């Protein structure tokens, strides 16, 4: 299939790109469900933390955005309890040129620069302005959950 | 062939990073689907792959335990 061909190419591009602290790979059988891994960037409160994500590619992909969710519970202003991410490029700003690598780099970037005006977690949004308290709470509850 | 075997190692590292541990069979099948019949069009057979992963385990680039492979 053309969509499967496309996803094979996105995989190879990601494999060849060597971007730091991001990775992904088709989960077992299907080209249509992958697991990703994102490490928090150095300098941010997420440094030293890593998160697994699921990426599911719907009928209609590349024109229909993939469904991307945190599998690892992620305490962040823009992430809900179910692992849903409020990220512009995953909904209204989705472009059919975007690939997996783009999505992972955008989420990694969202970790260190949340959008506080569009919170899915209000506790985290309010705590964000206090980075030592945010980091302590984040690190100590990453361990709990 | 060189670009092939180094490419295989890149994909093997990602498979293991994301899926955490895999049997020889699963590694083999993923390389077949995503590399051999993938855009790279790169050939590998099972014996060669097993020898390769074994050399990686000798050199401690890979761990083999409980019948499966893992990253150290």
């Amino acid at each position: 299939g053309p969509v499967g061909k496309r996803l094979q190419q996105e995989l190879m591009t990601l494999m060849m790109s060597g971007d730091k602290g991001i990775s992904a790979f088709p989960e077992s059988d299907n080209l249509f469900k992958w697991v990703g891994t994102i490490h928090g960037a150095a300098g941010t409160v997420y440094e030293d933390l890593r998160y697994k994500l699921s990426l599911e590619f719907p009928s209609g992909y590349p024109y229909n955005a993939p469904t991307v969710k945190f599998l690892t519970p992620c305490y962040h202003p823009n992430v809900d309890t179910q692992g849903n991410i409020c990220l512009d490029i995953l909904k209204e700003k989705w472009s059919a040129l975007y690939d997996v690598r783009t999505i992972l780099l955008s989420i990694q970037s969202l970790l260190g620069e949340p959008n506080i005006d569009s919170p899915l977690n209000t506790h985290a949004a309010e705590l964000w302005k206090n980075p030592t308290a945010f980091k302590k709470y984040l690190q100590e509850t990453y361990s709990k959950q | 062939k060189e670009e092939e075997l180094l490419l295989f190692w890149t994909y093997i590292q990602a498979m293991l990073t994301n899926l955490e541990s895999l049997s020889l069979d699963r590694i083999y099948n993923m390389l077949r689907m995503f590399v051999v019949t993938g855009p790279a069009l790169a050939e590998i057979d099972l014996q060669e792959l097993q020898g390769y992963l074994q050399k990686k385990v000798r050199d401690q680039q890979l761990v083999y335990s409980a019948g499966v492979y893992r990253l150290p």
